[PDB]
């Protein structure tokens, strides 16, 4: 009785017993968080109900028309968008307005819609599910790893019968790993709290174990510790012992009881699991603004666009 | 079941027939028993699940509905007169040291708008109006306050606390379990003294059809269903309105039994250990279990549809005509004066 | 019977203070007030130079200063979609001081008498049980 | 003006001739939008707790 890993490698040469506890392999990793929301962080805002203030841009106007017939309709398009806004620049005095109660017919909505926009953003900022980890082995993280700049180099235990399997399975990765095999598992842990290690991947039970162990539990594993192999614990038995059938029976005896339960609350406890939760981000640097950049330089396109037109329109 | 002639534990059902011959192996969502192994040779478990508890999502609190507004079912108008009561004051202390006019200047300062006006030529009535700008930003600061109130911080606590709630462990007419007829479960409860506490009221609403328990939680009749994990989760992932505890109530897989003396077991289970190495299970996963047809747990609430807010544009419409009427009414008042 | 430990040091108050974000984009943005007042100005120039800088610098900070409009509407609407930046700009200003006020604090607490740091303690946990107790 | 300043104003306020205070204007940095911004950020902190 050790922790031997259920392989076809073992049961050809020894028999195994019925696997008590359910185990896997995955990777262990340390992350760095935020709050990490691109620009369309207003998709709760949907745009069906902003055209939905372009034509009550619109209509008012058709109203100023018979306050005209009392400077222009083009121009006081820039005060309702500073009225649909927090304005500050100098606009228009109409003279012999009625829309002056129409401003309070518009009863603030700038104070309204704003106000209800920045408290649904307080809400995202209060409610953002941000991950960081890479699921889905597949990625060039673990297929190209020279296609991004750092070098990604992983460690694994050298003696290890998981290490075989991935011989097994991939192609080249345990090559890959070549560069460099933790033996002594904290040694892998504090290299990758010192960043020397990039991913380890080992057996998620003990993983997760050390990970729950530890104090600031920022090393966790990929995604829910869902595995991507998985096996489960089993007992070397000496082949064609009468005796196993009786143990294994004896097992789901222990499992009939639940004492395994207590079992595991012997070890299973003060564990941070407690995880999807959100961290402060002092200064966070998000650069989504960049996207909004990307509509300003657009519009600039745009503005350029009406100059020729303007010019060609010169021309006639 | 042990049946009363003659005394005879026989398995109910299929495992019955093939105790008898009538199959040499069987695929199924196998749960593995003390009892069934003593008849019963056993391969290696092909899947890895637990018992979890299924219940009915819970209703959404608010979103643009029937909607809260703003805060003001008291002090909205009567505020609003004190916007004229603090217009017509100043106005008095320009009267004995401009009047229509400061009722609508006063509303700008209400509502930070720049109409017509600027401060009075006596300095008093200027700090009262700062006084009252002041009124008017903790107005508006309160407004975002109470936005802040009722947007986040709450939602009813209505969750079971695992295995452990006396809910279950005392149950009352208030809850209803079904725990479905001739499953594991069943002998799991008679084994447990402790799950003596009423048994017997499982007993009373034991089911026959699974998807019948799913059905009298859709019609709120049924108060939980116990039952393995890779049915459940998987269901109320592709079909919404139906919520797991996520608790694992009890650890358990899913093996392939045969018939005593069927040599090829050794060969079966390492083709269970070989459809595992090049991830032909993943293959299964890929082709039946990562289609999730609903929405996750996270309620982000911050979720927003923003259909209700033309209420408040029906107001600017009626406005609209008002503004023609006074329109016209400023017309004959043009006409008379 | 209760265990009596420290209490945590509180976070943040006035003191060395999380100050406005931008160690990033903030004189960087402030070099685009310039960008968007000389094409503006470019605007202006072939179909109110220094005052246009000022200007957009009011516009940006919502002050009334001086100018208005260009003739040229293209120009207006480069202003209005401006004034929508800095709109969202002060929307997210108000959302990192919404990010870094509440919601969090270290979770250092014991979790009652089956904590695996006293069943299984290490090095980095005392226990006293002062001498000729009944504990 | 200066109160407005403080404020969110909305009223027609002077405008000054010779004005390098409208640089200080600038230099006000607007306290408004500092100052009531983290006020209301407090009150919903308060409104939190």
């Amino acid at each position: 009785v050790g922790s031997l890993t259920i392989n076809e490698e073992r049961s050809e040469v020894v028999d195994f017993s019925v696997p008590f506890i359910e185990t896997g392999i995955s990777v262990m990793v340390s992350r760095s968080n935020g709050t990490v929301s691109p620009s369309a962080f207003l998709e709760p805002f949907s745009a069906c109900v902003w055209v939905m203030m372009f034509v009550m841009l619109l209509i008012v106007s058709a109203v100023a028309v018979f306050v005209f017939e009392y400077v222009t309709i083009g121009k006081a398009i820039w005060l309702l968008w500073g009225l649909v806004f927090n304005n500050s620049v100098p606009v228009q005095n109409p003279k012999g307005t009625t829309s002056k109660i129409m401003v309070s017919v518009w009863a603030f909505f700038a104070v309204i819609f704003l106000a209800s926009y920045t408290a649904n953003l307080a809400a995202f900022m209060i409610q953002e599910e941000y991950v960081d980890q890479v699921s889905g082995l597949s990625d060039k993280k673990f297929q190209r790893p020279n296609d991004f700049s750092p070098p990604f180099r992983f460690g694994t235990v050298p003696n290890g019968s998981t290490e075989r399997n991935i011989r097994n399975n991939y192609a080249e990765m345990h090559a890959y790993m070549g560069k460099f095999n933790q033996r002594g598992v904290d040694d892998a842990l504090l290299s990758l709290k010192t960043g020397k290690l990039d991913a380890f991947i080992y057996d998620a039970a003990v993983l997760n174990y050390m990970a729950g162990r530890d104090e600031g539990c920022k090393l966790v594993t990929i995604g829910s510790g869902k595995v991507f192999a998985s096996t489960g614990y089993g007992i070397a038995i000496q082949k064609d012992s009468g005796w196993k059938r009786q143990v294994d029976l004896a097992i789901l005896q222990l499992f009939g009881d639940g004492e395994m339960e207590e079992l595991e609350a012997l070890w299973l406890t003060g564990i941070c699991h407690n995880e999807k939760n959100e961290v402060m981000s002092s200064q966070l640097d998000i650069d989504n603004m960049a996207g909004v950049f990307y509509m300003l330089g657009a519009a600039m396109a745009l503005s350029l666009i009406t100059f020729i037109s303007e010019h060609l329109f010169y021309w006639q | 079941e042990r049946v009363q002639n003659s005394n005879k534990k026989e398995w109910n059902g299929m495992m019955g027939e093939l105790l008898s011959g009538q199959a040499d192996m069987i695929v199924a969502p196998l749960t593995i028993n003390n009892e069934r192994a003593q008849y019963i040779e056993f391969s290696k478990p092909f899947k890895y699940q637990g018992l979890t508890i299924l219940v009915k999502k819970e209703i959404p609190r608010s979103t643009l509905d029937s909607f809260m507004q703003p805060f003001q079912s008291t002090l909205w108008l009567l505020v609003g007169l004190s916007v004229h009561v603090v217009a017509v004051m100043l106005y008095l202390l320009d009267r004995f040291s401009t009047l229509s006019s400061a009722m609508w200047f006063s509303w700008g300062v209400l509502l930070n708008s720049g109409i017509g006006e600027g401060a009075p030529r006596s300095f008093s009535a200027r700090i009262l109006g700062m006084v009252w700008a002041g009124f008017a930003m903790i107005i508006v600061a309160s407004y975002t306050a109470n936005l802040a109130a009722f947007l986040v911080l709450d939602r009813p606590e209505e969750r079971i606390t695992g295995i452990n709630d006396p809910r279950l462990r005392n149950p009352s007419d208030k809850f209803i379990y079904a725990t479905v007829k001739q499953s594991s479960v069943d002998i799991y409860f008679r084994r447990q003294v402790e799950l003596s506490t009423m048994y017997r009221h499982m007993e009373k609403h034991n089911y026959e059809s699974a998807a019948e328990a799913i059905q009298a939680v859709r019609d709120n009749k049924l108060h939980a269903f116990i039952w393995d994990s890779a049915v459940l989760e998987f269901e109320a992932s592709q079909k919404c309105d139906l919520v797991t505890t996520g608790e694992l109530f009890f650890r358990s897989g899913f093996g392939i039994g045969m018939r005593k003396d069927s040599p090829w077991k050794q060969q079966v289970s390492l083709s269970i250990l070989k459809s595992h190495e090049n991830g032909f299970m993943e293959d299964l996963d890929k082709t039946w279990v990562r289609y999730q047809e609903c929405d996750s747990r996270s309620n982000a609430p911050a979720t927003l549809t923003c259909e209700n807010m033309a209420g408040v544009f029906m107001l600017v419409a009626g406005g609209i005509v008002a503004g023609i009427f006074l329109i016209f009414i400023e017309i004959a008042y043009k006409s008379r004066a």
